[PDB]
RNA sequence: CCGAGUGUUACAGCCCCCCCGGCAGCAGCACUCGCCGAAUCCCGGGGCCGAGGGAGCGAGACCCGUCGCCGCGCUCUCCC
RNA sequence: GGCGGGUCGCGCCGUCGGGCCCGGGGGGCCACGCGCGCGUCCCCCGAAGGGGGGGACGGCGGAGAGCGCACGGGGUCGGC
RNA sequence: AGAACUGGCGCUGCGGGAUGAACCGAACGCCGGGUUAAGGCGCCCGAUGCCGACGCUCAUCAGACCCCAGAAAAGGUGUU
RNA sequence: UAGCCCUGAAAAUGGAUGGCGCUGGAGCGUCGGGCCCAUACCCGGCCGUCGCCGGCGUCGAGAGUGGACGGGAGCGGCGGCCCGGAGCCCCGCGGACGCUACGCCGCGACGAGUAGGAGGGCCGCUGCGGUGAGCCUUGAAGCCUAGGGCGCGGGCCCGG
RNA sequence: GGUUGGCCUCGGAUAGCCGGUCCCCGCCGGGGGUCCGGUGCGGAGUGCCCUUCGUCCUGGGAAACGGGGCGCGGCCGGAA
């Protein structure tokens, strides 16, 4: 299984054409001439009894409903969210200052790592600055400032990703009764693995950080529109 | 009714040519775009051999 | 002595114009020649509003029409 | 002895046209049964009215199998 | 007051002409996005809050946008 | 001689470039680039109307825009001792909705309106013939309602 | 209903602004020589706070007023 062969330059165009792929795939040579189980039978099980058992599981239903809808038709292709493209800003490379601007922490500057597998950017300004843990930002939602780290080698965990980072429930208890769910008042202790993967990265960020003069201070700082402070008039 | 001059391959479902016609233009403008690029530089790199 | 400001007839001893012979290498270009254009044309990106509506010529289909046209690549040869 | 009209011939023009050709001394092509015989055209050879090649064919002598993809492809879904 | 040709009003909303039968644009099912027509963009009042271009003009009665809603002969060493 | 301004230039309630107001213009003439919006234009959704049709094949077995057999001769592809022949569904007995044909489905263009003319009313009122094994003193008609909705509307259903 | 306040020359415009030896008006102000800056940088295209997460440990620069006051008391300043 060889790749593609046909390098593009135009998205759906490929550089070499219908004739000149003919003679690179080398075609010519390679024209051609040449050309269930419905179930498993079952034992007897059983005295004066013969007659292996019927060829039949899955069964038709017990039920069908009293009216039913038509089937979709299928129009295109309209892949689902676990396969769609991640798409960044030419603004955020790894390193980069970020602003904060719609979470609980709202204008908390923070040090971007790495753009996870699924959309979401992870970021720290880290703890001991901030109070800015491993957390998932969203991209739409920062601005990218023009000063950055060079945190080029540094590290990332491979074993924090996408579904490290997610909440967790599981509904079982359906009867009404005065408890909100017997696990909603509860602020997670299971930080004591979180608090140990950022020690990883906490211990190898300041470093960097406190390399250059009055960054560490300006990330303990937040942002805030003051008087004549107008963004479209502002270098971010 | 989707539009040709905007998508590609609903040209090419009415006109199977404006592809070819689209890759040898965007070949010759790459490669016209080379030409310039180097004159532009060895023209001044001889400047700047002067100086 | 130097410098400035005026007024004369004066034609290189600032310059400018018109000619007869040139070069660099030519740019509708170092935003005034901006002209008029694209089978002589394409690429990429941001804003907005919108999402209306039983396709299987095959298998005699069976959890489950990722299907038609259209353009595309991979293997049923080999080597690096 | 002057001023035009039609025709012939000469050299000179133009990213001319005829896919032309015609023998010779890198880029592009929706163009690909070696063996031979069905015509056509061209190249050869000493002859001099024959064979040996090549190019192309709107016709016959030589001349099947889809396998899983991906998609600017018959009006949006998320297996967020 | 009375005719000719065409359009309109009557039967016809809408944008504009401040106002309105007939002017000027445009004709109309119920809505969203886009763009314009006539007209406009100091503020009523959407939009010139353009570093708009060249000139003309001083009124002790200035001027100010089809229909259209106020002026003439004559005159001024007023200014161009 | 002709542009602007001035004289010529007087009317009755207080008053009209629309007003406020404007004089490096918000005036007049010649023009530029932006920009503002109609029921107009374009793209989309929906309603209706007109036009042109589709579907009796509910045919999970129909497979059909040229098909037969069956004889005399031929090549390919199939299972060899270079000679050879129909298999009619099945391991699953299964397979959505639909066509009030006066109903369903598709596609395209259109939609102003007086006088006037037609069509539809599953709009409404009163009585009659039929019919709902209708409905009710465990509450009919009527009337009231900041109650719940439905229809483009005429109107209607329900709750109290 | 609002998301920090500016606690102030006169004004000229074919001209203004600042700093300053000497000559005069009860230790302030008016005049002139002199020096500046001036598409205003002693610049509201600005300036003071600030975009201050808090705290702890622990060193340098700065800093000798303390700074928030529900303290206490006194002064005179401000009549459009
Ligand atoms: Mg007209």
């Amino acid at each position: 299984p060889h790749c593609s062969r046909n390098p593009v330059l135009v998205r759906g165009i490929g550089r070499y054409s219908r004739s000149a792929m003919y003679s690179r795939k080398a075609m010519y040579k390679r024209k051609y001439s040449a050309a269930v189980l419905a179930t498993v039978t079952k034992p007897v099980g059983g005295d004066k009894n013969g007659g292996t058992r019927v060829v039949k599981l899955r069964k038709m239903p017990r039920y069908y409903p009293t009216e039913d809808v038509p089937r979709k038709l299928l129009s295109h292709g309209k892949k689902p969210f676990s396969q769609h493209v991640r798409k960044l800003r030419a603004s955020i490379t790894p390193g980069t200052i970020l602003i904060i601007l719609t979470g609980r922490h709202r204008g908390k500057r923070v040090v971007f790592l790495k753009q996870l597998a699924s959309g979401l950017l992870l970021v720290t300004g880290p703890l001991v600055l901030n109070r800015v843990p491993l957390r998932r930002t969203h991209q739409k939602f920062v601005i990218a400032t023009s000063t950055k780290i060079d945190i080029s080698n540094v590290k990332i965990p491979k074993h924090l990703t996408d579904a490290y980072f997610k909440k967790k429930k599981l509904r079982k208890p359906r009867h009404q009764e005065g408890e909100i769910f017997d696990t909603e008042k509860e602020k997670y202790e299971i930080t004591e693995q979180r608090k140990i993967d950022q020690k990883a990265v906490d211990s190898q960020i300041l470093p960097k950080i406190k390399a250059i003069p009055q960054l560490q201070g300006y990330l303990r700082s937040v942002f805030a529109l003051t008087n004549g402070i107008y963004p479209h008039k502002l270098v971010f | 009714k989707k539009n040709p001059l905007k998508n590609l391959r609903i040209m090419l479902k009415l006109n199977p040519y404006a592809k070819t016609m689209r890759r040898n233009t965007i070949l010759r403008q790459a490669r016209n775009h080379k030409l310039r690029v180097d004159k532009a530089a060895a023209a001044a790199a001889a400047l700047q051999a002067k100086s």
